[PDB]
DNA sequence: ATGGTAGGGGAGGAA
DNA sequence: TTCCTCCCCTAC
């Protein structure tokens, strides 16, 4: 469901939005909204929000500078991108176990 | 008010599939024959830089003169003594118009001489002599070399058109002083031919240029993990938009380090690094790795494709044999043809030399028919480019080459429907057509100052770009 | 061809109503077939050309040589019948040719005797070969007649005819002769003998010699013509002339002092398409081309036929050539019209010259300037050749075509020939640029002026004919004779200077250096050292002289008396020789540019070595008036000076005389003192330096005279005449960075260890930094040892020798050379060669370069880091680091992929950068570049890259 | 015919 | 293995 301590707080790396595709087997369309009930409700402690931004334009900015830009319209969909409480920075990232796609197979049989 | 928009993008789609999609199956020509390839075996350096320029002036007389039968024709009728004929380009003489055909050598001051650096002990520095021209001393001569002869020119139309070396365009003027032309007219050679394209059920190519990988971490990683991202819909509605993007094609300059300093540390960290993002990006979509000039390839312009070596061992499944769909791995000017459209791709470092020819470098007076600052110019020099049937002018001079012999793939056969540069500070494209033949100019900028990829469709060729940050 | 030919003749001219006033450039005797004129026939030719720019060969007539002879001790030698009676007699015995014995008082040259004059006898001669078997009788005692001469005599005044007119008339080489206004004859057309315009004769006592100063030190409007050929020979051998044709000849005519040159030719073997700045006469056989070049030459009438190499190679290939193609009429082209040229072949040794073979060719009435001799004689560099005397000098490597692609280009087409032409043209304008920069005309006149001997003299003869024709100058000025001695056949050597035991080390204190200006030029001029100043101590007692008045003991004991008695010559040639020397250092003083600082150095540095050897003319035992009782006592007096200076400075810039710390001088050369006040600032170690050269000077009589020359302030006295240091001569920026002698300036050692020692010295004393010397000095070491230094920096060259007893490495390579191609160097070239690895002993082992780089023999390297480079290196880091050091100096697939990936990404950008380069160069972007300028830097190192490059990709597929 | 002497340093050969 | 001639070159 929200195994929200060793998601989140001991969790210690920064947490990405994709992180629950891979291990839940949730969806984006659908772990987006976790992590948003999340930082809504659950949330207790101090935790940095990074939010995407993508535009009409199709712009893709996160800095999304706390305070606005042309959001008064343009804007098709904010998702909340990855958490990081421990609020320095730099992620790291490796090999991911695969087999767990619901946004495209890419075309061939790997052979 | 952040919260609020936040609460107002709660999409809660849900389902969007279990049910992995699949993308539209664009595939490349099948190896066949690459112009541009050259095992390493077999690659005789023995011979000189002068096969290379023989050739290009055998192969382009032809070019030109079936353009100069009909224009400067044998009965033209210019001001007076009409235009007395052809003649080799020491064979001239008097104050009559002439036109010969020759291969143009400019004569730059601040062109980097290897010879003087040798003789101040100065070899093995760093190379930075941002540009070549000197326009604040006029010293810039433009030669015209031919078999035999070197005639000096002089006139107007030096200052129109850049006249880069290397390129073998026939010219006309009037003998002024003995030494030197007065130009007058230029003759581009005749329009080449192009593959026809069918006009029918979809398809994208992602395009990306300057990777630039390194230990160093100014969002360079997250910039790349949100492209795969992106690249995956999963920023975005799912599908109907990123669904159909087919393949990707990073463009060179992927893995930026310091040759100077880190002794081979860090080339192997960035490497790693590239493998993690290839490896996640892999199932998804295909991808066609292309290397630049700071990438583990020869410094040659043929440069030969990545090495298996290079990669991970989580990779290894994607190198196995008759897997070139998913991964490519392309020499580095490399002509593709996705679903029929012939893209021709570089790496960008042609377009900069033939600037580093034209651009002046730090000054110490703003012309508007010249001084190309860096807006549009760039495609002209790809039009131009384009137009002197060679895709890298100044190939043995400036940007240094195989010297083959008997033949060069610089010069081009064919036009293709696509002619990508990569590297380039600022993203521009251009639909140029010359001689009943049009062609499309995409310019990819660099992944690392900026952050657009650019997604060229390949049935309306009407590229769009997307800003990652 | 209407610029040919020299300006016309006044049409109103006539031996009266005119003053021709020419520039005599040279001079020969001849006999005038005519009237005898003073009862001689003979005359001297002087060629020259007007200010106009008209020739001139005016016949100085009349002059007959003499022989001068001590008047016998006898009564009946005042009888005047006595005397006719004995002319009767000469003439039975010298087939009539003596005319006259005039009596006049003369004194000789060998010592103060005293004011009286002897009475000396003038013997005259109709022609003037005479005077040698004459002399020879009279030194013999073959002559019999009142027991006068029958013991045997001592003659005077032995000097060649030329010279003897020159002496008499006043007339210096390259001077202005003015013939008065109708006191000249002109020859008719009929006699005429020359080519010149205006062809005259004077008697010797009506034309007026100018001196070379005022208003008569210009110079005339000469014609220099430089000029080249080309050989077509067979394959692999040298161009033989008996076989091998010439099938071009450049010519590059100009005028001295001009901007460029009014005539650019090519006599070309056949037709040749056209250059443009240059006619081209193309001829159809070789006959008629030489037959051409020599009506050429007869047309324009140069005065200075300069070349490269012509002396040697292009002169005598044209006269061997035509020749052997029996062309009869060629090898007449001096300014007189039917005397053979022929070849001489001549050897002139010197110690400062060494011994080289020469094919002299008489052009009469031409100078001559081979650049190659003026070069070898003002400048030592490590090769002569024109490719590397070029990239010195005018600073441009530039093609130098193929030797065998010649015989291609000439039997190609018109075009090939026209490229064949262009290369000879470069090749003809190269030795006239050398010779505007170089100074060569300009230097040569002062010298000729100055000194005395004609031009002709300077590049084929040494310093002692300079000495001799000043001398004779200034004897004839006070009424002396120079006797003439028969030459001691050798000796051991004499007592030369004082070099002060070194403190060896390496000074960060200031070092001042205190030298003498002219320091033996000075002694002499001061004691009034000379040849007519010499005495002994019975005369002395006999003339009752006093001491310090009228005479001085000098440090070697011998005599001299002071200016009150007599004034020595040799003062007053050196006074001349050193006071022009301040007015050529009065212009490098007041030049901007600077090269041309180094070539008015190189004109002060020439009358430097020219009043020096003045010194040295005494102190030569062969060699005619060797008195070795002023060369060896000047050598004294410069070993009490030293030692009087390092005496004076050390004991007075002391703690008690109230100063800092005490002076010392550390070194100190046959006239300098390092000395080392003790001061660390800079301003103040100049100026006590400054101080102490006035103070020291006070000590010693006019014109002696210390200056504080230079500061060092950081110093590196390696051992006795070496060391190295920054030389300062004002407190705020240091000049350069002199190397006295170390093995960086020798020329025997490659250009390597010049290189290392260059960049280690700058670090250590410049920057500082000791540490980043060090591993420089350890990354070279690898370099050698790994194979990556190029054959143009492991190039050693040793001078040949004519004989050898300890077989030599290049010797034993010389003798292989000419073994292998045929012809190999001759006496005293200079031999390239690298050291080869191998087993046998080392001079069988070294090797010509351009074998090395076609047969790919390995270069020893062990030989190179062990001989070469160890102990220069280590001598100059022991002092600052401790000899310890300096000695222990020299005693996954994946990662491995990135290797020998980023190594063929730095092989693959050298190799299209050198090999483009190469284009440039050449200019020639469309066809081969074959190249042989064995003297550029890219030269052996395009083929090394090459080799490597391929190795390196041939490596790289494996993977 | 040919200016001088002092002196370092390399190669090698004999005792 | 230590002097002791040649031999080249330079410094003054
Ligand atoms: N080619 C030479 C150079 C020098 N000396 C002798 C005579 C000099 O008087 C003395 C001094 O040597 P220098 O090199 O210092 O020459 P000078 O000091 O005489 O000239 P200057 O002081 O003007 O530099 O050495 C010589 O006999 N032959
Ligand atoms: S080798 Fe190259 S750089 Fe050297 S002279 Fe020849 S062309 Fe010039
Ligand atoms: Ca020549
Ligand atoms: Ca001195
Ligand atoms: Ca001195
Ligand atoms: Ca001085
Ligand atoms: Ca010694």
């Amino acid at each position: 469901s929200y195994f929200i301590n060793e998601k989140l707080f001991t969790e210690v790396k920064p947490v990405l939005f994709t992180d629950l595709i891979h291990h839940l087997k949730i969806g984006p369309s659908m772990a987006k909204k976790l992590m948003f009930d999340y930082y809504k409700q659950t949330t207790n402690a101090k935790y940095n929000c990074v939010v995407i931004c993508c535009y009409k334009d199709q712009t893709i900015k996160i800095i999304h500078d706390l305070s606005n830009i042309p959001q008064q319209d343009s804007i098709i969909d904010c998702f909340i991108y990855a958490f990081n409480p421990m609020d320095s920075f730099i992620p790291y990232y490796d090999i991911i176990d695969q087999k767990d796609c619901l946004t495209i197979k890419n075309s061939y049989e790997l052979k | 008010l952040t919260k609020f928009n936040e609460d107002r993008s709660l999409q809660d789609e849900n389902l969007s599939q279990p049910r992995t999609r699949v993308r539209i199956v664009d595939d490349n020509l099948y190896n066949k024959s690459n112009p541009f390839q050259l095992c390493y075996k077999k690659r005789d350096y023995g011979s000189q830089y002068y096969h290379i320029y023989q050739y290009r002036l055998k192969t382009f007389r032809e070019r030109v003169l079936k353009e100069c039968d009909k224009r400067w024709d044998a009965g033209f009728t210019l001001n007076g003594q009409l235009v007395l004929k052809k003649d080799k380009v020491l064979d001239i003489q008097g104050n009559q118009p002439c036109w010969c055909v020759g291969s143009i050598y400019c004569e730059m001051k601040y062109k980097p001489n290897v010879l003087d650096e040798v003789i101040n002990d100065t070899y093995g520095a760093p190379d930075l002599t941002k540009s070549y021209t000197d326009k604040e001393g006029g010293s810039d001569e433009i030669m015209l070399e031919d078999e035999s002869g070197r005639v000096l020119l002089v006139g107007d139309f030096i200052r129109s058109t850049p006249f880069i070396t290397g390129v073998v365009v026939g010219i006309l003027g009037m003998e002024a002083e003995a030494g030197t032309f007065q130009v007058l007219d230029i003759c581009y050679p005749t329009p080449l031919p192009q593959n026809p394209f069918p006009a029918p059920t979809r398809g994208k190519i992602a395009l990306v240029s300057g990777l630039n990988l390194n230990n160093t971490s100014p969002d360079r990683l997250l910039r790349l993990e949100i492209l795969r991202e992106f690249l995956m819909g999963r920023i975005n509605n799912k599908i109907d938009d990123i669904s159909l993007i087919g393949r990707l094609l990073i463009c060179g300059n992927s893995v930026d380090f310091d040759i100077k300093s880190v002794n081979k540390d860090e080339l192997m960290i960035s490497l790693t690094e590239f493998s993690k993002f290839l490896h996640n990006i892999l199932p998804s979509i295909s991808v066609d790795i292309m290397p630049g000039t700071n990438d583990p390839s020869d410094k040659s312009l043929p440069q030969q494709p990545f090495h298996k070596s290079l990669f991970d061992k989580s990779l290894e499944s994607y190198f196995n044999g008759s897997n070139k769909e998913i991964l490519n791995l392309v020499t580095n000017p490399y002509e593709f043809s996705y679903n029929g459209v012939d893209v021709l791709a570089v790496s960008g470092k042609n377009i900069n030399d033939i600037c580093k020819y034209v651009i002046p470098s730090n000054d110490n007076e703003g012309e508007s028919n010249d001084f190309k600052d860096d807006i549009e110019h760039r495609l002209d020099l790809m039009e131009c480019t384009m137009k002197w049937q060679n895709i890298a002018p100044t190939a043995p001079d400036t940007l240094w080459c195989y010297p083959y012999t008997d033949k060069d793939p610089f010069v081009l056969d064919k036009w293709p429907h696509v002619y990508i540069v990569a590297n380039q500070p600022y993203f521009g494209t251009r639909v140029v057509e010359i001689g009943g033949k049009n062609i499309k100019i995409i310019s990819v900028p660099e992944f690392s100052s900026t952050g657009m990829i650019i997604l060229l469709d390949l049935e309306t060729l009407e590229a769009e770009t997307v800003k990652i940050d | 061809l209407s610029s040919f030919e020299r300006k016309k003749l006044p049409t109103d001219f006539d031996p009266s109503l005119y003053d021709i006033s020419f520039q005599q450039i040279d001079a020969e005797q001849s006999v005038l077939n005519g009237i005898k004129d003073e009862n001689t026939s003979t005359v001297v030719r002087f060629f020259g050309v007007t200010s106009e720019g008209h020739s001139v060969l005016c016949n100085v007539t009349g002059f007959k040589n003499y022989l001068y002879v001590p008047a016998p001790n006898s009564s009946d030698a005042n009888d005047q019948e006595q005397i006719n009676k004995f002319v009767h007699y000469l003439n039975e015995t010298f087939d009539h040719a003596i005319d006259s014995i005039e009596v006049v008082s003369k004194q000789s040259i060998w010592g103060y005797s005293g004011d009286t004059k002897l009475p000396f006898w003038k013997i005259y001669v109709t022609y003037p070969h005479m005077v040698n078997k004459l002399r020879t009788a009279f030194e013999r005692g073959h002559l019999s007649f009142n027991s006068w001469f029958s013991n045997g005599t001592t003659t005077y005044d032995n000097i060649a005819y030329t010279l003897r007119l020159m002496v008499d008339c006043g007339i210096v080489g390259m001077s202005w002769i003015t013939l008065p206004k109708g006191k000249y004859s002109m020859i008719e057309p009929n006699n005429r003998v020359s080519s010149c315009q205006l062809e005259v004769s004077i008697n010797y006592r009506n034309l007026i010699a100018h001196p070379a100063e005022g208003d008569w030190s210009h110079t005339a409007p000469l014609r220099i013509m430089s000029f080249d050929i080309e050989c077509a020979g067979r394959i692999g051998v040298f161009p033989e002339p008996e076989y091998d044709p010439v099938i071009q000849i450049a010519n590059v005519v100009s005028i001295a002092g001009a901007k460029k040159p009014f005539i650019r030719n090519v006599f070309t073997l056949n037709t040749c398409s056209p250059i443009t700045g240059s006619m081209i006469f193309s001829h159809a056989t070789e006959e008629e081309m030489l037959s051409n070049w020599r009506n050429f030459i007869i047309k324009v009438d140069p005065d200075v036929i300069i070349g490269y190499n012509t002396t040697n190679f292009d002169i005598p290939y044209l006269l061997n050539r035509a020749k052997a193609l029996k062309v009869n009429d060629f090898p007449y082209f001096g300014r007189l019209k039917t005397v053979k040229q022929e070849i001489k072949e001549s050897v002139f040794s010197s110690k400062a010259y060494g011994t080289r073979e020469t094919k002299n060719v008489n052009i009469d009435g031409r100078l001559q300037l081979d650049l190659l001799q003026f070069i070898q004689r003002e400048y030592k560099l490590r090769s002569y050749t024109l490719n590397a005397v070029s990239a010195h000098f005018l600073g441009e490597q530039k093609e130098d075509v193929h030797y065998s692609i010649i015989s291609d280009l000439q039997n190609g087409d018109s075009e090939t020939r026209r490229r064949l032409a262009v290369y000879c043209l470069k090749d003809a304008y190269l030795p006239l640029r050398l010779m505007e920069k170089l100074m060569a005309l300009v230097n040569y006149t002062e010298m000729a002026r100055v000194t005395g001997v004609p031009f002709s003299y300077l590049l084929a003869r040494g310093q002692q004919i300079k000495v001799v024709s000043q001398l004779f100058r200034k004897c004839l000025e006070i009424d002396t004779v120079i006797p003439n001695m028969q030459s001691q056949a050798s000796d051991d050597q004499y007592e030369g200077a004082t070099v002060i035991e070194p403190i060896r080390g390496y000074y960060d204190v200031p070092i001042a250096t205190l030298d003498f200006n002219s320091l033996y030029p000075s002694i002499m001029m001061a004691h009034n050292l000379c040849y007519t100043t010499l005495c002994n101590k019975a005369t002395v007692e006999r003339l009752n002289l006093k001491i310090d008045e009228d005479y001085v003991i000098t440090p070697n004991g011998d005599y001299f008396v002071t200016t009150k008695r007599r004034r020595g010559i040799l003062p007053i040639i050196l006074d001349e020789l050193i006071s022009a020397r301040k007015r050529a250092k009065k212009d490098l003083r007041d030049e901007k540019d600077p090269f041309k600082r180094d070539v008015l150095n190189g004109r002060q540095l020439a009358l430097k070595i020219s009043a020096n050897s003045v010194y040295g003319f005494t102190g030569a035992t062969v060699g005619k008036l060797p008195c070795l009782a002023i060369s060896s006592s000047v050598t004294a007096y410069g070993r009490t000076m030293i030692l009087k200076t390092k005496t004076a400075v050390q004991e007075k810039y002391c703690i008690k005389n109230g100063y800092k710390h005490d002076a010392v001088v550390v070194y100190g050369d046959t006239d300098s003192v390092m000395v080392k006040f003790g001061t660390t600032d800079l301003k103040e170690a100049m100026d006590l330096g400054t101080e102490a050269a006035k103070y020291v000077s006070t000590l010693f009589k006019h014109p002696i005279n210390l200056e504080f020359e230079k500061a060092y302030f950081p110093y590196l006295l390696i051992n006795k005449k070496r060391y190295a240091g920054l030389f300062w001569t004002n407190p705020d920026k240091f000049d350069k960075l002199d190397q006295k002698g170390l093995a960086s300036v020798r020329r025997d050692s490659c250009s390597l260890v010049s290189i290392v020692m260059n960049k280690v010295l700058k670090k250590i004393l410049i920057e500082r930094n000791v540490d980043g010397a060090l591993a420089f000095v350890r990354e070279t070491i690898n370099d050698i040892l790994h194979n990556r230094v190029d054959i143009s920096k492991l190039i050693i060259s040793k001078t040949l020798a004519p004989n050898y007893t300890n077989p030599q490495p290049h010797a034993v390579l010389a003798e292989r050379m000419k073994r292998r191609e045929g012809v190999g160097p001759n006496v005293g070239d200079r031999v390239d060669y690298v050291i080869i690895g191998g087993n046998d002993k080392l001079y069988n082992r070294a090797e010509d370069p351009l074998f090395v780089l076609e047969n790919n023999i390995q270069v020893d390297s062990r030989y190179y880091l062990t001989n070469q480079l160890q102990n220069p290196i280590i001598s100059i880091v022991a002092p600052i680091i401790g000899d310890k050091q300096a000695n222990g100096m020299f005693v996954r697939s994946g990662e491995l992929y990135i290797k020998a990936l980023y190594d063929v990404r730095d092989l693959e950008e050298k190799y299209s950068r050198l090999w483009t380069q190469c284009q440039r160069c050449a200019g020639n972007l469309h066809s081969e570049v074959l190249c042989s300028n064995k003297n550029c830097d890219i030269f052996y190192m395009r083929v090394k890259v090459k080799k490597e490059l391929q190795e390196k990709v041939e490596q790289l597929s494996k993977w």
